[PDB]
This record gives structure tokens, C-alpha cells and sequence, in this order.
């Protein structure tokens, strides 16, 4: 009924709380889990670069 | 203070004969019929009258 209501909803805000921390701990993990991934690409790119600009300097030195 | 205490104390002692509903409780006990509406009054001031 509705006291019975009242007092699951008194556990519900608690596992509303429950629900909000967990979400913000897996938000917590998964930003940085996506900006790892971009620095790991941002790194790729630039150890290629790195390889670009020699092959060109010592193919037009040769 | 001795009384503000000796009140508290035994709200402490009384809340050792309660009656646990896993995360809810109840109680039960006796009173006479002719402070039912005292004891209805005394009622209301549960939250939802629970």
C-alpha cells in the first residue's frame, strides 16, 4: 500500500544513491578508459610521423 | 539532567525489546481500553500513522 510504499521509497532513495554512485564509478573509469584510447592513438600517429620524416630525409639524402 | 538521563536510559533499555522486521521493526505489548484514544492520538505522530 501506500505506507509500505513510503517506506520502499525511503530504500529506494538509498538505492537511488546506490544506483548514483555506482554510475559515477563507472563513469569515473570509462572517461579516462576512452582518453586512454585516444593517447594511444595520438602516440601511434606521432611514432609514425617520426618514421615518415626520416624515410623522407634519407631517401632524398640517397 | 539526572532526569533528561534516566529518560534516555530507559528509551535505550526499551529499545532493547523491539521487534526487528529486517530493516523495519515492530512492537506489541498490552494497554487498557480506556486510553485507546490516547493511545490513537499517541498513533498519529507515526509517520504515516505506520
Amino acid at each position: 500500500s501506500k505506507l509500505e510504499a513510503i517506506l520502499s521509497q525511503e530504500v529506494e532513495a538509498e538505492i537511488q544513491a546506490l544506483l548514483q554512485e555506482a554510475e559515477a564509478k563507472a563513469e569515473a573509469v570509462k572517461r579516462e578508459a576512452e582518453e586512454k584510447a585516444k593517447a594511444l592513438l595520438q602516440a601511434r600517429e606521432r611514432a609514425l610521423e617520426a618514421q615518415y620524416r626520416a624515410a623522407l630525409r634519407r631517401a632524398e639524402s640517397a | 539532567l539526572w532526569t533528561r538521563a534516566q529518560d534516555e536510559v530507559a528509551r535505550l533499555k526499551a529499545l532493547e525489546e523491539l521487534a526487528s522486521g529486517r530493516f523495519g521493526f515492530a512492537l506489541l505489548g498490552y494497554v487498557p481500553v480506556k486510553a485507546k484514544p490516547k493511545v490513537e492520538e499517541a498513533l498519529a505522530r507515526h509517520k504515516e500513522s505506520v
